[PDB]
């Protein structure tokens, strides 16, 4: 077990390249709560790794404002802020502070960083608007990350625009609502019926909403379309298992029925 | 135990044979596989392959895709090895670091191909081969070690060939000069913008990256008397000391 | 002005807290003269009857030389009670807890009643002393058995400081009443009465012996066993006067022990005879003067540390032997007299006597020069040596200290068989002046030793090993068979330390000729025999000298010590000088016209390449480019007089055949702008220039190649000629715009890619820029030190034996190599290759690395190095490996003025490759310090150290390639080489990789493949290493302490991959094993595992 400065100085010079170690190294300082000699110390390691892993100099570049989260102040929070995305790449840094201040329950930080870091990259991608809509819903804010949808729509160009309602259907079907959901829903239908996947994950979230009624009808209202053998395969056991798991004898009857039309 | 021929995260284990050392009666060289993706024109339908032979070139992988080819009715379009750093001599370039144009994973060598249902059957084939060698030894599909390793790393010690050289900076020197004359030119011809503004230029310079980088890289007179402000200042100086 | 004291006072409390052993062993002591209390008288008995009363006991007396016959002993043969004093070390404080042992002092002086007025000739007195210790160890035995303290003492009869004429009785313990934790030999002495005679015979110029050579060595002994009491008075009252004597002589001794100076003897044939109560006794005569008009020299205004530096001032300013020593008397000023008495002198007239008669000329010469040296390390305001001035004991090697050695073995046989087993004198007048016959031999050896060499060494020093001054109780005398006589001393170091700018010079010179051949041409010719003649020179003089055969293996100091000897002291005694041949065929022998005979500190190789590269440069000059030369220098390792082959022309089987030569073009704003284009027109400028070359001179030829020896650059090659006088060179054009361009690409790199570029930019600063002023200015500085040649390239292949070439760096070996030499303190500079090379590695055995930089001063003896320059050195130093924790990738940090960073040459090695080198080093000293210089010493220290670990190739090209790199394999004749030897330029140039080797590149390739799993090296000096057919090369490599096991696989493991488990891989080993002789198919013959 490592106990002393020259073991653990062992362990990072016979290991230079396992985060296990470098944050062993790291939260023994932070267990003893030196945590501005630990402070010092990351100065030592950010440029003491190599510099080759991404994925590890992520992992010290977490580390490091993990520790400013845990401990440190937001003047100083900003500037090692800064000096990350400065060094590495800006958005993940982004990500990575907006789960670390929802994490340490900073709201006073964490909404307005949601609106900066959605306005910065979101005009190239989504999840950091959905973060930001899926995060306003868990704190109770419905309607107002229902009113996301035009900030997402003038920020995006128009290649995601199908996946931008996608994404905040999905997180109404999660926790929002389920009609006002489908609300959102039909501007996916409307737009694009020839994307398979939108159709059957539609449906699959209204099951993981469970509204058994409108489920007994959404299924048998897709199938007067053009469906093709996969597709039709697809449908038909993700209701008939899910049946297995007053319409189960028609349903039997259409198994054999659209067969021949 | 040699059964076990696939890993965790859809890394295909590729064993194949090693030649005679005078001294060596055993012979096996790993390697991984993959198929990943990207829309970009270096990353769609291609393959990982890790842990490489020294000297892995376009015409053995020719060649042992070929026997794969004829081995087990696989198809395969191979053109190139993309991105193989073995050595690590070209991760930083220096040229594109300072240059004007020409802008822009350790031991894995990527490799796509034209069909995506051509590097599937290839993908069959290889799983199929793994858990072939996994069961027998000795009846192998085979990458043999053919060595042009030889020939690129035995004769480093030649000269080389004067006329290649010189036609070659030639050719160099010919576009280079070209290029740099019209990066010139357009510097200091004309820059108006949208609307109305000339833009600033140097007698003598260059490039608009130039003037870029120059400008980023580029990221007193007042008194202690003459006011009757400070006049009120300097008399609670005066009765204060 | 601040911090040494702290340092002073740190060596207070080493020394202090001596009152547990000093209260219990003074209680003993004062049961000791408690006991010598109650010893009772012994009146006048006869000699020829206590002759038969010691017969059968079991003390047999002890004697002086001659044992006294009773023919003329018609002295008072008495005992009385003498007076106790318990004086010197133990009551002026100067105990150094050491763990070979202090001394202590009790004074037994005679009473007045058992001598005459004329009791001071023909040493009766002294055999009246020796029976009296007789007596009183018989008196003492018997009391101490019936007191049965026995079972831990030990007493024995010793001598007074290594002097016959006064013997001693030193008392050892060993394992309530025992004392043996600590310092050993509690010692009694008796003493002679205080003032008995006029000083006649008391002065320097006595002798009433019989047929008048005086005695001045016997009237100081005598005069030292009387009147070392008014000293006491003397050191006593200036105790009670001042306080720092006790610190100062602390000290002083401390420092005289780690010289090797205590005050035995230098007359015996021993380095010593100065000591600590000298060192009293010239502080306190300097106290009250010391100037010629008695300017106080000393006050105790000031502390220790200045009393120290006026000592040392005043003894390395102030000589005592040959011209000018001190005065001074203690009934009283003190002055500086005018002539020097050949020999270590200072008068004092109160008692008449010559305190610095204890050692000799030789030995105050190196003592004078210590006070020299150790005064230029300590006037210095630079740097802070407190522990290379005091804190190493310099004295633990002889080889370290000293320069080079022999061992005289003398098989004289007997004293009767002297006369024809030796050709030294056999005299009264030598016997008058000598005590016996290893001060006979050591005075006649140490003058013909100075004759002989002259103007050819700095200082010589004889001692006479197997000497003990240590004889038993039951025995009259050393009763020992000292290897071939029965003389105390076995066999004699002749130590040299060398002016090294005249060791090999082929002929000493005796006065010239005129007709009346006078006295000193009589002494040359006498002293030369049949060998020296009086020859014509170039200027015409006609002058006495003698030819010098020189060998390689041999220099010839050895040839002329070995006549000096074998024609004057004996004629049948051999020399044992073993070591400097041992390595100096461990030196590469070039095939060179009469290269046996040649000298190793001959340059002539260097010269005839550099000739050649004068001639390049005048016919480079001398034609016209587009854009002409600025200017060229080369920066070969030849060109800097440290390339392993010694170099002869068309040797091409050296890998650093092929010296650089830099070339630079006038500043043409015109240049290509990115770094690929840029170096492409350097290539254009090589093209034109060895397109003039074949046009032009097609008697030199030429062709180009690829370098990759800095980084992440593709399109670099280096221009390669062949100059018909038979060399190679290769040509790197520098620009202005090198520079900018890798700083700028530096500026605009991406955040995370840093380093790498800095490292790219650091290798070529290396490479190009500073590595100009690092060739100019230790190639300026060799013909100052002029070992530097001779002992890089011993380094450099015990290194490459040791197989550490591949990672490090030849300008770095070669930095680590001027390290000895530009700071040699607290020794001398190397004269000769053994002291160099073992200084070479003491140092860095001794050397540290976290809290130990490496500053020096590539500078010219007695443009340095300020303070300013070395706190900068210092403090980026500092905060380089507190940025750096332990070393984890810098490891050495070499500064010099040409590189305040220090980071320059140390990059890139991996720290196994720089622990290996420590641990040898310690274990080199080790082997040192125990097992002693030997052949098989010297075999061991050059054995490859293969240590089998994990990995052992063996690999052998299918040519022999010693006769092509131009180094002789000792052959019996020439011719046989000669057929071989490579003189011819091979005409396809493309046939040098088969003429030379592979290894060392695809090591490199290797390497940098498998960077982080394991570190591979090869002998890179083919045959140099590998035996003598010159075909046996290895391969070895070390794995990385992360791949001990199976580790979970990844993406980013990058290495040679097994999986065992579905979630961990270990190496191929075998695989991996297979593809390295693979790819050296024709290379590799042998492999091993493990």
């Amino acid at each position: 077990a490592p106990e002393s400065v020259a073991d653990f100085e062992r362990l990072l010079i016979g290991n230079p390249n396992s985060s296990v170690v470098w944050m062993n190294y790291m939260a023994f300082q932070l267990q003893l709560s030196e945590i501005e000699k630990a402070r010092e110390l990351a100065e030592r390691a950010l440029k003491t790794i190599n510099f080759r892993e991404e994925a590890e100099k992520l992992n010290i570049w977490i580390a490091m404002l993990n520790l400013e989260n845990t401990f440190g102040t937001e003047e100083t929070l900003e500037e090692v802020f800064s000096r990350a995305c400065q060094y590495m790449d800006s958005y993940t840094i982004h990500t990575k502070l907006l789960g670390i201040y929802e994490i340490s329950e900073k709201f006073d930080k964490a909404a307005e960083l949601f609106k900066a870091t959605a306005k910065k990259f979101g005009g190239e991608k989504v999840s950091i608007w959905v973060s930001w809509g899926d995060f306003l819903i868990s704190h109770n804010e419905e309607q107002e990350a229902r009113t996301i949808l035009g900030n997402a729509l003038k920020a995006l160009p128009k290649r995601n625009h199908i996946e931008v309602v996608r994404k905040f259907a999905q997180l109404e079907f999660a926790k929002g609502d389920p009609e006002r959901g489908r609300s959102l829903f039909e501007g996916l239908v409307a737009d694009a019926p020839k994307r398979i996947d939108l159709w059957n994950v539609y449906v699959d979230q209204e099951v993981k909403a469970k509204d058994k009624k409108k489920v007994e009808d959404l299924f048998e209202r897709i199938i007067t379309k053009k469906i093709t053998r996969k597709q039709a395969k697809f449908f038909f056991n993700k209701w008939l298992q899910f049946e297995e798991s007053k319409t189960i004898e028609y349903v039997k009857a259409k198994a054999t029925e659209y067969v021949a039309s | 135990i040699e059964d076990i021929s696939a890993m965790k995260n859809g890394f295909i284990v590729v064993p194949f044979k090693l030649p005679d050392h005078k001294a060596l009666p055993a012979s096996l060289h790993f390697m991984f596989a993959k198929r990943h993706q990207s829309s970009n024109s270096n990353e769609s339908d291609c393959l990982f392959l890790v842990n490489l032979p020294l000297l892995s070139n376009i015409e053995h992988m020719k060649k042992f895709v070929g026997q794969l080819c004829g081995k087990y009715d696989t198809v395969s379009h191979v053109e190139e090895l993309l991105y193989n750093d073995e050595f690590g001599l070209h991760e930083v370039d220096l040229s594109a670091l300072t240059s004007d144009l020409m802008s822009s994973p350790r031991n894995t060598a990527l490799l796509k191909f034209v069909d995506a249902a051509s590097i599937n059957n290839c993908w069959n084939a290889l799983k199929k081969y793994s858990n072939l060698h996994a069961k027998h030894p000795n009846e192998l599909f085979e990458w043999t070690y053919t060595t042009p390793s030889f020939t690129t790393f035995v004769n480093f010690y030649k000269p080389l060939d004067i006329d290649y050289l010189k036609e070659d900076i030639h050719t160099h020197m010919a576009i280079f000069e070209q290029r740099e004359a019209q990066a010139q030119e357009d510097v200091q011809s004309s820059i108006v913008d949208e609307d109305g503004f000339t833009l600033v230029v140097g007698k003598n310079t260059k490039s608009l990256n130039s003037i870029r980088k120059k400008i980023l890289n580029k990221n007193k007179k007042a008194k202690k008397d003459f006011y009757r402000f400070q006049v009120r200042e300097r008399k609670k100086q005066e009765i204060n000391q | 002005s601040n911090i040494f004291k702290l340092q002073i006072d740190e060596l207070l409390e080493q020394v202090k807290l001596k009152q547990k052993h000093v209260l219990k062993v003074e209680k003993f002591l004062h049961k000791l003269y408690d006991i010598l209390q109650e010893i009772p008288d012994w009146e006048e008995k006869s000699l020829a009857e206590v002759d038969s009363f010691f017969k059968n006991k079991i003390v047999s007396v002890p004697f002086v030389d001659p044992k006294p016959i009773p023919q003329n002993t018609n002295y008072k043969f008495n005992y009385k009670k003498p007076d106790i004093s318990l004086i010197g070390s133990f009551a002026l404080k100067a105990g150094i807890y050491q763990p070979n042992g202090s001394s202590i002092d009790t004074l037994l002086t005679m009473p007045k009643e058992l001598f005459e007025k004329k009791d001071f000739l023909n040493f009766r007195c002294l055999h009246k002393r020796s029976v009296y210790l007789a007596y009183l160890t018989h008196h003492l035995l018997i009391l101490l058995k019936k007191d049965k303290l026995d079972s831990f003492l030990q007493l024995e009869y010793s001598y007074f400081d290594n002097d016959p004429l006064l013997p001693i009785l030193r008392i050892s313990c060993s394992k309530d009443y025992n004392f043996y934790k600590t310092r050993f030999s509690i010692n009694l002495l008796i003493g002679f009465p205080y003032k008995v005679f006029e000083p006649k015979k008391l002065l320097p110029n006595r002798n009433c012996i019989r047929i008048l050579p005086a005695t001045p060595l016997y009237n100081f002994s005598v005069l030292s066993s009387s009147t070392h009491e008014n000293y006491l008075k003397y050191l006593y009252k200036t105790k009670k006067q001042t306080e720092s004597f006790v610190e100062a002589t602390v000290l002083g001794r401390l420092w005289l022990q780690q010289r090797g100076f205590s005050s035995n003897m230098s007359h015996s044939g021993s380095l010593g005879g100065f000591g600590t109560f000298e060192f009293t006794i010239l502080m306190a005569a300097l106290l009250n003067g010391g100037g010629i008009n008695s300017n106080k020299i000393l006050l105790h205004g000031f502390s220790s540390y200045q009393l120290f530096k006026g000592v040392i001032k005043y003894l390395a300013t102030m000589d005592l032997c040959h011209d000018g020593h001190l005065q001074f008397h203690s009934n009283p000023a003190s002055k500086y007299i005018d002539e020097g008495f050949q020999t270590p002198t200072l008068f004092d007239k109160s008692t008449k006597v010559n305190i610095l008669t204890k050692m000799t000329v030789s030995s105050y010469q190196i003592l004078k020069e210590y006070a020299g040296e150790t005064l230029r390390m300590l006037n210095n305001v630079v740097q802070d040596q407190f522990s290379n001035i005091f804190l190493t004991n310099i004295s633990r090697f002889d080889n370290l200290k000293y320069d080079l050695c022999y061992d005289v073995q003398l098989p004289l046989g007997k004293y009767n068989n002297l006369e024809t087993s030796l050709a030294a004198t056999f005299g009264s007048m030598e016997r008058v002046k000598f005590i016996t016959l290893e001060n006979f031999l050591a005075h006649k050896i140490t003058n013909v030793a100075r004759y002989a060499l002259g103007d050819r060494i700095k200082y010589i020093q004889i001692e006479m090993v197997g000497q003990k001054s240590d004889f038993p109780i039951t025995k009259r005398k050393v009763y020992s068979n000292t290897g071939g006589n029965h003389f105390n001393f076995d066999f004699v170091r002749v130590k040299l330390i060398v002016n090294p700018s005249e060791c090999d010079k082929l002929v000493t010179k005796g006065p010239a000729h005129s007709e009346t051949m006078s006295t000193e041409a009589a002494v040359f010719k006498n002293f030369w025999g049949i060998k020296s003649s009086l020859r014509r020179f170039k200027d015409g003089s006609i002058t006495h000298c003698c030819v010098w055969s020189t060998s390689s293996s041999e220099p010839i100091i050895s040839s002329i010590v070995n006549f000096a000897l074998q024609k004057h002291v004996s004629k049948k005694a051999q020399i044992s000088n073993e070591t400097i041949k041992k390595f100096h065929n461990f030196l590469p022998l070039p095939n060179l016209p009469s290269s046996a005979k040649t000298s190793v500190l001959n340059l002539s190789s260097f010269f005839n390449l550099k000739k050649s590269f004068d001639d390049l440069y005048k016919i480079i000059f001398q034609m016209k480019l587009p854009l002409s030369v600025k200017s060229i220098l080369p920066v070969g390792s030849a060109f800097r007089y440290t390339s392993l082959c010694q170099p002869v022309p068309f040797a091409y089987s050296d890998p650093d055949f092929f010296q650089d030569v830099i070339l630079e073009f006038e500043t043409s704003p015109k240049w290509p702008d990115e770094i690929t284009s840029l170096e492409k027109a350097k290539t254009a400028f090589l093209l034109k220039i060895q397109e003039e070359l074949s046009a032009n001179s097609s008697t030199y030829r030429s062709f180009f190649s690829r370098d990759e020896s800095i980084p992440y650059n593709l399109e670099i090659v280096t221009l390669n000629i062949l100059t018909p006088e038979g060399y190679g060179f290769k040509f790197r054009v520098l620009t202005e715009r090198d520079e900018i361009l890798y700083l700028r690409a530096i500026a605009n790199a991406r955040n995370e890619l840093k380093p790498e570029l800095e490292a790219t930019f650091l290798k070529f600063t290396a490479k190009y820029l500073a590595s100009v002023r690092h060739t100019r200015t230790l190639e300026n500085i060799s013909h100052s030190y002029q070992f530097y040649s001779p002992v890089v390239r011993l380094f450099k292949r015990w290194l490459d034996t040791h197989l550490l070439l591949g990672h490090i760096t030849d300008e770095l070996a070669e930095l680590i190599a001027i390290k000895p030499f530009v700071d040699p303190a607290p020794y001398f500079i190397p004269g000769s290759l053994e002291n160099g090379f073992l200084k070479v590695l003491k140092f860095i055995s001794q050397w540290n690395w976290k809290d130990d930089p490496l500053i020096l001063d590539l500078v010219k003896p007695e443009e340095r190095l300020t303070l300013a320059q070395y706190k900068g050195i210092q403090m980026n130093f500092t905060n380089l490996r507190n940025s750096d924790p332990n070393g984890t990738h810098l490891q050495f940090f070499v500064a010099s003025k040409n590189d305040p960073s220090g980071i320059l040459y140390s990059s890139g090695i991996p720290l196994p490759i720089a622990t290996r080198l420590t641990a040898l080093a310690k274990v080199a000293v080790n082997l040192l310090q125990t097992h002693g210089l030997n052949q098989q010493t010297i075999n061991l220290l050059f054995t490859p150290g293969l240590k089998d670990y994990d990995f052992v190739v063996d690999l052998r090209t299918p040519i022999g390639l010693k006769s092509s790199c131009g180094i002789l394999s000792a052959t019996e004749f020439k011719n046989i080489t000669n057929d071989q030897a490579p003189s011819n330029f091979p005409e396809n140039l493309n046939d040098l990789s088969e003429k030379m080797d592979p290894t060392y590149q695809l090591v490199k390739y290797l390497n940098l493949k498998y960077k982080n799993s394991l570190i591979l090296s090869s002998r890179k000096y083919i045959g140099v290493n590998g035996g003598e057919k010159g075909d046996k090369n290895v391969i070895t490599g070390l794995i990385k302490p992360l791949f001990k096991g199976a580790h979970k696989f990844r993406v980013n493991l990058d290495c040679n991959v097994k999986p065992v488990d579905d979630e961990n891989v270990i190496l191929n080993k075998e695989a991996i094993f297979h593809e390295i002789a693979a790819f050296g198919n024709d290379m590799v013959i042998n492999f091993e595992t493990d």
